[PDB]
């Protein structure tokens, strides 16, 4: 708050960019990344307290003065390096949307207008407002509480040479008005003329108020002669400043850039001035724009044709050769040092907002401006165009480049691209789709350089723009009539490569995989079921009449167009037999690289829009083409990955593992029970089976290499099996603490028993944390629902489950148990602690120990699913030694 | 809610951590104009939802469970009244000349 001042010193010399004036823009950029939200336009917080109503615009004058003195200045590295950094600081420290408030060394420039010849057409209106002006201020004394005295005294605090005009001297009429007389010159000078469009011309009854509003333009003239005053009154005064040499004035600062609290001084006779030539009636003739919003993207178009135009030369030279000296190479290297970081910093900060509409719901103030977005849009096409076939061409900064398309690929709605907007950029994305569709097309042909870059620029980015339309949930006003055409022509054309069996298109399958996946989420035709195709209104052939699909040749049904994707009816058994009948990649190598990226693109698999659910889509086809219900999908995928995994435990499947891990999210909206249940039960038990043996083999050996191999395996199995079992149960459990079921209680032990087994098996723990930095398995994301690293699964799934295992057992002889337990390491063995599970039968809790008994074995009895099974003798001494043994391994985790 | 741990963006299941025992602790709640809640303290454990699906086997206690009567509350009363000045005011002084 107090180096506002300090700012004011620093704007004089800091933009003029000396030797000297370095390290102070390197203490801007740190006082800049500092303070971060007390410099914006809402409230940040009151640690420093909130910015003044035009230290924005102090800010955003010392960005233009900065970036001026950048523009066209010397490439030197070490010149910029340290305030490039401050550029982006500078412009995530404002806000876009109403950047500055009161919008409108230093040498203030005055206006040249005594040379020119004054009119004088009008003198009845310029001697009358003269004296208007003296006999207001007149008028102000009465409100002030003054009289007006006619001799000249100096107790009097008004001017005291004001007399009654029978016995007024005009001295100092005659004097008085020659501010009145230059600012007419000034006007006059200016562009804006004065027609006499009306027929006309110590206390003034009318009076000259400024409280009433008017037009913006007209208001721009106040505002303009108000910025003409404070001006001629800055030279004035820095005319005897200049003579100290050292220091400024706190406002000789421009009439932008000073304060709204001090502007009031010629706001308000600017206008009063404003409101006596509108009583005149004289004719005066010469949003998001204003903004940091959209108005640096102005300048970004004026930036981005010059850069598009001199990268299309030094392509065409590099086609031809080679120039030794490029006409422009320091604005080359301008953008390339400047524009991506500040775009992708700029972008990347405020991105909150810029997919905000008045519409959406969002936290962030959204820009409600077309062209703000549309222009971004352009962008997008653009600097696709600057690397289309380009991107190694483009030079270093291509990764650069393609991150921050990424970026920009981030906040984009419809409702400013496609839903609303010009033709022109409208046709320019739509070109966009059908370019990258038909290098896709070419590649895809080809392999059955223009490949890199597609894989370097288009594939990845393509992928982010199919998978913010999905979660943005647009692809239905996203992906229609041209657009819903590339996607198709897109779409059979990834599948297509599919048939081909080469080696170098084994890297690539996983991303085409991805992508495919990627535009089945957002695909909002249903093409799956071409069929029932015509009922849903997306559907180019529901949308667009016969007569507008024939000037493309579209054929009866989309899979008319392209038969490369099978229909569901059999698809789905296809692969459910041929994957559960070969059970092995070595034997079926291609299928596992090609129909598993499909089966990846049918995870998104929606059945909200089908019989289950009713379909947002009903409306629009009353048959909706979704009819898919049985879970056998995701129970022949647990099949197959069991199968699968044990048949090539020893083939390092890590990847595909990986994937798999990450393979069948909306599980829980599918999850039925009964089949989980008899599909999890024997899968973790061989799983467990075989993980007895690899400890058992370990503890031998150790009492090598083998039984690390058979942990690496182990370790790779858990967490490739372990996330989709958490989150069958994350909704299952509350079932089951509600009525107890019993394969709930058994897989309790199952989970307890690998965990046991990993805290006894020392490498086990090793080998989990080298899977873990291995295949860089993200444990968090699973603990996360979307809805060393002390967060593993084999400890999280018994922090998940323990309420099933412990709401089982009633007595407490738990604590009896933990002693054995202790002495387990005061060397008592497992045959010790038989014994000590003989002798535990003698001591049991009782009700009538503690009060709080009553009520825990009133509701422990009032269970429905409560059984004496487990209180029976044989049982009892089982469960509660399960339950001592989790806990035994849980409270040695827990201590540090 | 609904027995389910709500989340923090960090990914912590506790909404506040290392908090100072100090003086004590009291349910507490507000409500806005035109709002109803329905405020179960846990005196009878029948009564009690989601309890069991969180809390019961955690080892947290219903609030007032062996309480023979309701727990009685108190309701800020918006009725002005006149109050001594305090001492400590930080904007007004009155002395005593």
């Amino acid at each position: 708050s107090m180096l506002q001042h300090l700012l004011r010193r620093l704007v004089f010399d800091v933009p003029i960019l000396n030797e000297f004036a370095k390290m102070p823009l390197k203490l801007l950029t740190n006082h800049y990344e500092r303070c971060w939200k007390y410099y914006c336009l809402p409230t940040g917080w009151a640690n420093f307290g909130v910015t003044s109503e035009e230290e924005l615009h102090l800010t955003r004058k010392l960005f233009w003065g900065i970036f001026d003195s950048l523009a066209h200045k010397k490439y030197d590295q070490e010149l910029y390096r340290m305030a490039m950094p401050c550029l982006c600081a500078i412009a995530g420290a404002l806000p876009p949307d109403y950047v500055d408030a009161s919008y409108s060394n230093f040498d203030p420039r005055p206006v040249e207008t005594l040379n020119v010849i004054i009119p004088e057409k009008l003198d009845s209106f310029i001697n009358k407002f003269a004296e208007y002006t003296h006999e207001k201020w007149a008028f102000d004394k009465i409100q002030n509480n003054w009289s007006y005295g006619e001799n000249v005294d100096e107790e009097l605090k008004t001017h005291p040479m004001l007399r009654p005009y029978k016995t007024f001297s005009e001295k100092d009429k005659e004097i008085y008005r020659w501010p009145i007389k230059e600012s007419l010159k000034a006007m006059i000078a200016w562009e804006w003329t004065i027609e006499k469009a009306r027929e006309g011309e110590y206390n003034p009854q009318p009076p000259d108020l400024s409280g009433v509003t008017l037009s913006r333009e007209l208001q721009a003239m106040a505002e303009q002669l108000a910025e003409n005053y404070h001006n001629t009154w800055g030279r004035k005064k820095k005319q005897e400043l200049e003579a100290k040499g050292g220091g400024t004035h706190p406002l000789l600062v421009p009439y932008d850039t000073l304060t709204a609290k001090e502007k009031a001084r010629d706001r308000e006779k600017a206008q009063e001035l404003l409101k006596f030539l509108q009583m005149n009636g004289y004719a005066v003739t010469r949003s998001i724009e204003k903004r940091f919003a959209f108005g640096f993207l102005q300048q970004l178009l004026r930036w981005m044709d010059i850069s598009q135009e001199f990268i299309a030369h030094l392509e065409a030279v590099v086609s031809s050769g080679r120039v030794e000296k490029s006409p422009h190479e320091q604005e080359i290297k301008f953008f390339a040092k400047i524009l991506l970081p500040l775009i992708n910093q700029y972008f990347t900060n405020h991105c909150l907002y810029f997919l905000s509409t008045p519409a959406k719901v969002l936290g962030s103030g959204g820009h409600a401006s077309n062209k703000e977005k549309e222009m971004i849009t352009s962008l997008f096409c653009k600097l696709a165009a600057l690397v289309r076939h380009r991107v190694s061409l483009f030079g270093t900064d291509a990764p650069a480049v393609v991150n921050c398309l990424h970026i920009l690929a981030r906040s984009l709605d419809a409702r400013t691209v496609m839903k609303s907007g010009p033709e022109i950029v409208k046709a320019g994305l739509r070109s966009f789709f059908e370019s990258a569709s038909e290098d896709i097309e070419k590649m895809v042909e080809n392999l059955r350089q223009n490949l890199t870059y597609t894989t370097v620029a288009l594939l990845p980015v393509l992928t982010t723009l199919f998978q913010h339309i999905a979660q943005h949930q647009f692809g239905d006003d996203v992906i229609l009539d041209d657009v819903q055409v590339s996607c198709y022509r897109t779409l059979c054309s990834i599948y297509s490569l599919g048939t081909t069996k080469n080696t170098y298109v084994e890297k690539l399958r996983p991303a085409l995989g991805e992508c495919l996946a990627r535009l089945a989420a957002a695909m909002p035709v249903a093409f799956l079921e071409p069929q029932l195709n015509e009922y849903n209104a997306c559907s180019v052939y529901t949308s667009k009449s016969p007569r507008e699909r024939a000037i493309l040749g579209l054929p009866n049904s989309v899979e008319e167009m392209c038969p490369d994707i099978p229909v569901l009816d059999r698809l789905m058994a296809d692969i459910g037999g041929l994957a559960e009948s070969g059970a092995r990649y070595t034997e079926m190598p291609h299928v596992i690289e090609i129909t598993l990226p499909m089966l990846c693109s049918y995870l998104p698999r929606w059945w909200e829009r089908g019989p289950e659910a009713p379909p947002p889509a009903l409306p629009a086809g009353a048959p909706p083409p979704c009819t898919a219900v049985t879970s056998d999908h995701l129970n022949s995928l647990l099949g197959n990955i069991l199968r699968i995994i044990v048949n090539n435990l020893g083939i390092d499947e890590a990847t595909w593992m990986k994937r798999l891990a990450v393979f069948a999210q909306p599980i829980v909206s599918r999850a039925r029970p009964e089949l989980l249940h008899s599909h999890f039960i024997p899968t973790i038990g061989r799983l467990r089976k075989r993980a007895g043996k690899v400890v058992a083999e370990e503890e031998q050996l150790r009492l090598e290499l083998l039984v690390r191999d058979e942990f690496s395996v182990l370790c790779r199995d858990l967490y490739a099996l372990y996330p989709l079992l958490i989150r069958y149960v994350d909704n299952n459990r509350a079932h089951w603490l509600t009525e107890p079921n019993a394969n709930a209680e058994e897989l309790f032990r199952m989970v307890g028993e690998i965990f046991i087994y990993w805290s006894k098996s020392h490498n086990f723990k090793r080998e989990e944390q080298n899977f873990v930095v291995q295949n860089e398995i993200n444990n968090m994301s699973f603990l996360t629902a979307d809805s060393s690293v002390q967060t593993s699964l084999i400890v999280a799934t018994l922090k998940k489950m323990l309420p099933i295992g412990l709401n089982m057992c009633a007595p407490t002889d738990q604590d009896l148990i933990m002693l054995a337990k202790t002495r387990y390491a005061l060397k008592d063995t497992d045959e010790e602690v038989r014994e000590f599970l003989q002798n535990n039968l003698h001591l049991q809790g009782k009700v009538e120990g503690s009060p709080s008994l009553r009520w825990q074995m009133a509701l422990y009895r009032g269970l429905p699913g409560r059984e004496e099974d487990a209180d029976d003798p044989e049982k009892i001494v089982r469960r509660v030694q399960e339950v001592s043994a989790v806990l035994y391994h849980l409270e040695q985790t827990e201590h540090p | 809610l609904n027995g389910e741990v709500l989340m923090s963006d960090s990914g912590s299941e506790t909404a506040f951590r290392e908090i100072e025992i100090g003086d004590g602790f009291l349910p507490v709640c507000s409500l806005g104009p035109g709002q109803v809640g329905h405020l179960n303290l846990g005196q009878d454990v029948s009564s009690l939802r989601f309890f069991a699906i969180c809390g019961l086997q955690e080892g947290f206690e219903p609030f007032a469970i062996n309480m023979q009567r309701p727990v009685t509350t108190w309701f800020s009363k918006s009725l002005p009244q006149f109050e001594p000045v305090p001492p400590e005011h930080p904007h007004y002084e009155v002395a005593r000349m």
